[PDB]
């Protein structure tokens, strides 16, 4: 006969709404993670998820898991490196990396280099720019005394 | 470059050029060894990682070598030690070996794989579910849809 589905305990870094004493049969819930988290099922991403209690206490989908944002590689700057403040190769949400141009040779324009993971994937700068910075010859610069 | 998007890629152009058209004669996963110059063309030493689909290359296999060679006009290089996806129709020479030779033009496929760490990257995940969906969709049923 009728039994309630075994109790979803939420996910890492997720929540569940609604919450219930117990989920009976048509009972449903969704996942929402924390800001800066995406849902995802194995490797592939979901754009929501909602299960709902079937029949004989089972459920309709397995449990997802909410995953840090990644913001991937930061793109290489031209006669430029790049280095990582928060640490070796970190790529997550709110890393902080630091743009530098070859020193002596070049100067920064735009902004000054600073940018840190934002919570949709793309790298931006202290001002908010998605861009990457720019690299500008200095000139002159003599070697004679 | 890995899992970029054209103006007038649809959604499943991977399946519509090996399948539809230029209709794909042979699918093969390969990492580039070694770039020579010959006369008027460039030639790219490569061994083959995953075969997909095959005509008259019979015989070939993992860790099998094989000649990939592009006219000295085209801008399109193959560095070495990347591995990438190529698919085309099977040319008519051969090689030293006995082994066929293959020409890239505009009717072949080249695109380097994603590395694990762009891959997972959040803008990147989508995408590059979308490609393994594709070599194991092709690689296992062919065109046979």
């Amino acid at each position: 006969t009728a039994h309630a589905c075994p109790y979803p305990m939420a996910p890492p870094n997720g929540h569940v709404s609604p919450v219930q004493a117990k989920y009976i049969l048509k009972d449903s819930f969704s996942i929402f993670c924390e800001t800066g988290y995406e849902l995802l099922q194995g490797h592939l991403p979901l754009k929501s998820f909602t299960a709902v209690c079937q029949k004989d206490g089972s459920w309709d989908r397995p449990m997802p898991a909410c995953s840090i944002v990644d913001c991937g590689p930061p793109d290489d700057l031209p006669s430029g490196r790049v280095e990582y403040i928060t640490g070796p190769g970190v790529t997550t949400y709110k890393a902080v990396i630091q743009y530098s141009c070859e020193e002596t040779f070049y100067t920064m324009k735009v902004n000054d280099g600073k940018y840190v993971c934002e919570a949709d994937g793309f790298w931006t700068s202290s001002k908010g720019e998605k861009s990457l910075p720019v690299c500008e010859p200095v000139c002159g610069l003599s070697a004679r005394t | 470059r890995a899992l970029e998007r054209g103006l007038q890629d649809e959604d499943g152009y991977r399946m519509k050029f090996a399948c539809y058209y230029p209709r794909v004669e042979y699918g093969f996963q390969v990492k580039v060894l070694r770039e020579d110059s010959r006369a008027a063309f460039r030639l790219f030493e490569t061994k083959i990682t995953q075969v997909l689909h095959f005509t008259k290359d019979v015989k070939a296999a993992a860790n099998q070598m094989r000649n990939f060679l592009v006219r000295a006009s085209c801008r399109l290089r193959l560095e070495p030690g990347k591995e990438y996806l190529i698919m085309g129709l099977d040319g008519a020479t051969y090689d030293l070996e006995g082994h066929p030779q293959y020409l890239l033009d505009s009717n072949s496929w080249i695109e380097e794989m994603p590395s694990e760490r762009l891959c997972r990257s959040t803008r990147q995940r989508a995408a590059c579910a979308q490609l393994n969906d594709f070599l194991q969709e092709y690689g296992t049923q062919g065109c046979q849809v």
